[PDB]
RNA sequence: GCUGCAGUUAAAAAGCUCGUAGUUGGAUCUUGGAGGGUGCGCCGUCCCCGCCCUGCCUCCGAAGCGUUUACUUUGAAAAAAU
């Protein structure tokens, strides 16, 4: 059955970009997949996305572009401590430069700069790049 | 899959065809009728597809049998469907 | 008067009595009283459309609704008719109650009901600002900048008395919830 | 209540005594016991039952000489066979890094339990406090019962 | 999909969306209570109650005309039945298998069924357990389950 | 081989299923304008912050005082040698 619903949100995303494709139709989507989607959307990783209402869970269109290479999920949401998103960030991404690992903090669901500007830290939500 | 499609705004024959579950935002695919019987002259409700016998306000008439669909309603009569 | 009416915790007045007033001049008549007179009304508040025709809003107990909804079309009609220059219409006060915190503080106060729910409550204010219509679908769009919008799908049939008042409903609802509001027609499945 | 007394010994609070004496009605004297009690402190409300009660047991934080001092823990009742003590399980996390998902934990923690308390029931959840050693095993006192018919699984009235 | 099989299948309700109506239902909250009443007064389980009704008379959700399924409108009322209705079938179907299996002994395919039947059964009371539906201790036993469910 | 293994044929998916512990669990309840750090020759560039385009009650402090936690964050308490 169903652990996570993130995780399906993303994979689907990431075969919709390989494939060549421009739009993508999730389900069944929750705040956390909004607000995933919506740092993606902030940094430029994705277009503008929808949230269709049928009378259930939800069902997303996410309008790609084609800047992604990949958006991952890290399951399960481990524990970070400021001086372990240090080491995430270097496990999971290109370089140092760019890329964000997004993280769930009391503050927020957030990219790490985001969360080393606010000074918090949390628990590991996923990536893109 | 040829990188076209509005999945936001897919077509009405098209998303015709797909089965109930499978529909953009889900809807059925099954309705309700008024139904005659020229001896009466009132007009039963009755559902697409049925299960029960269903029988007219007074007459033990009969108003359709079920099966694994659609009830098929029952020779002589009529039926409007019909609302928003 | 101003007392009766207008009340639910604060007299007052202007166009809360202007209203109140045509309610009675409506209600001499036949069955176009005894069926009002029950209802009753907390409030009115006046909020504009963009080129300057005004929208008054009018708000109700919540029980009274089913009664209100009774009538409505034919008393909405008699009220942009005698009122004219402004789109009338009916919502319904709600509670909304806020979601516990924690520290806010907590003295596990008793539960609360969905049907207290702040989005659950805009959402009754979306169904409120549309009539028998009916709404079919929602949608929600993110734009670039960071910003969303509710396209709010609607019916077909009957749509007309709705139809030139679109704009009032997006921008009452602004007024209210602070979101954008976007509205569509369909589609008829076949 | 069932008498206390009960034992072979008679049952008395140390030093608070008695003189019944002679004239009318009570007769003695109604209350026929003075009774001392005291507040725990940390703000543990001292029930009614601690002052109403005529039960004796020392090891009683309100009724009793012993002083609360000490870890203050929570726990879930496991067992109440024992007269006058439970068993308490407590949960625990341990973490284990040197790959990192810590596995649930639980240790058992022996417990006198004050007459003035009752409903003790297994599954319900307690507030002990830390004390003297009572008995070679106990440790602790049970403080607090915070109870609830909650956990629905079943309905609870009053 | 299924538990105690390997079948796949999606097959369904597919509710409507439209949040009211149906419009085309005049009728009123107060006749399809009485006609549920009425219904269940004649024995009828809810699941029976909802269909008979959806068919013969205009109820698309008894729902939707009223603010309340129906097992809740029956035990309202004071019809609701001592197990839930879907715990009774499986415990009625576990003994119709269970007289099968007596009679015959040398069927070990209803021998393995049995004991599908059972475990959902189980699994179904604790979860009511769990919920307070039934006392705490309540158990499924072949021997009392006979005389049990009738 | 956590990070970071392999198991159709190479060493390796139990004949199959039920199933307790254990692990694991759907959606859904709040919505530019200047302050301070270091570069570049009075000007600005680039963070960070309260904002625009949310602890109740008792009745400022105090107190009542916490719905439980885990979590994470900021402090103290934290032997020297190393």
């Amino acid at each position: 059955v169903r652990m996570n619903v993130l995780a399906d949100a993303l994979k689907s995303i990431n075969n919709a970009e390989k494939r060549g494709k421009r739009q993508v139709l999730i389900r069944p989507c929750s705040k956390v997949i909004v607000r995933f989607l919506t740092v993606m959307m902030k940094h430029g990783y994705i277009g503008e996305f929808e949230i269709i209402d049928d009378h259930r869970a939800g069902k997303i269109v996410v309008n790609l572009t084609g800047r992604l290479n990949k958006c991952g999920v890290i399951s399960p949401r481990f524990d970070v401590q400021l001086k372990d998103l240090e080491k995430w960030q270097n496990n999971l991404l290109p370089s140092r430069q760019f890329g964000f690992i997004v993280l769930t903090t009391s503050a927020g669901i957030m990219d790490h700069e985001e969360a080393r500007r606010k000074h918090t830290g949390g628990k590991i939500l996923g990536f893109f790049f | 899959m040829p990188l076209a499609k509005d999945l936001l705004h897919p077509s009405p024959e098209e998303e015709k065809r797909k089965h109930k579950k499978k529909r953009l935002v889900q809807s059925p695919n099954s309705y309700f009728m008024d139904v005659k019987c020229p001896g009466c002259y009132k007009i039963t409700t009755v559902f697409s597809h049925a299960q029960t016998v269903v029988l007219c306000v007074g007459c033990s008439t009969v108003l359709c049998q079920p099966t694994g669909g659609k009830a098929r309603l029952t020779e002589g009569c009529s039926f409007r469907r019909k609302q928003h | 008067s101003a007392k009766i009416v207008k009340p639910n915790g604060e007299k007052p007045d202007e166009f809360e009595s202007g209203i109140s007033q045509a309610l009675l001049e409506l209600e001499m008549n036949s069955d176009l009283k005894a069926q009002l007179r029950e209802l009753n009304i907390t409030a009115a508040k006046e909020i504009e459309v963009g080129g300057g025709r005004k929208a008054i809003i009018i708000f109700v107990p919540v029980p009274q609704l089913k009664s209100f909804q009774k009538i409505q079309v034919r008393l909405v009609r008699e009220l942009e008719k005698k009122f004219s220059g402004k789109h009338v219409v009916f919502i319904a006060q709600r509670r909304i109650l806020p979601k516990p915190t924690r520290k806010s503080r907590t003295k596990n106060k008793q539960k609360r009901p969905r049907s207290r729910t702040l989005t659950a409550v805009h959402d009754a204010i979306l169904e409120d600002l549309v009539f028998p219509s009916e709404i079919v679908g929602k949608r929600i769009r993110v734009k670039l900048d960071g910003s969303r919008l509710i396209k709010v799908h609607l019916d077909k049939a009957q749509q007309n008395n709705v139809e030139h008042k679109v704009e009032t409903f997006s921008g009452v609802y602004k007024k209210l919830t602070g979101k954008d509001v976007n509205f569509e027609f369909p589609e008829f499945q076949l | 209540m069932a008498d206390i007394q009960t034992e072979r010994a008679y049952q008395k609070q140390p030093t608070i005594f008695q003189n019944k004496k002679r004239v009318l009605l009570g007769e003695t004297g109604k209350e026929k016991l003075p009774r001392y009690y005291k507040n725990i402190g940390l703000g543990f409300k001292t029930p009614k039952e601690a002052i109403e009660g005529t039960y004796i047991d020392k090891k009683c934080p309100f009724t009793g000489n012993v002083s609360i001092r000490g870890r203050i823990l929570s726990g879930v009742v496991t067992k109440m066979k024992m007269q006058r003590t439970i068993v308490i399980r407590r949960d625990y996390l341990h973490y284990i890094r040197k790959y990192n998902r810590f596995e649930k934990r639980h240790k058992n923690m022996s417990v006198h339990l004050s007459p003035c308390f009752r409903d003790v029931q297994i599954g319900d959840i307690v507030t002990v406090g830390e004390c003297r050693p009572l008995s070679k095993t106990v440790r602790f006192n049970v403080l607090k019962v915070t109870k609830a018919a909650g956990t629905k699984k079943q309905f609870q009235k009053f | 999909g299924r538990m105690h099989a390997p079948g796949k299948g999606l097959s369904q309700s597919a509710l409507p969306y439209r949040r009211s109506v149906p419009t085309w239902l005049k009728l009123t909250s107060d006749d399809v209570k009485e006609q549920i009443y009425k219904l269940a007064k004649k024995g009828l389980t809810p699941s029976q109650i909802g269909v008979i009704l959806r068919d013969s008379h205009g109820v698309a959700q008894v729902r939707f005309v009223t603010g309340n399924k129906i097992l809740r409108i029956l035990k309202s009322k004071g019809l609701a039945p001592d197990l839930p209705e879907d715990l009774y079938h499986l415990i009625k179907k576990a003994v119709a298998v269970r007289k099968h299996l007596e009679r015959n002994r040398k069927d070990k395919d209803a021998k393995f069924r049995l004991i599908l039947i059972e475990s959902r059964i189980h699994r179904l009371a604790r979860y009511y357990k769990t919920k307070r539906v039934l006392p705490p201790n309540w158990k499924y036993e072949s021997s009392t389950a006979s005389a049990l469910v009738a």
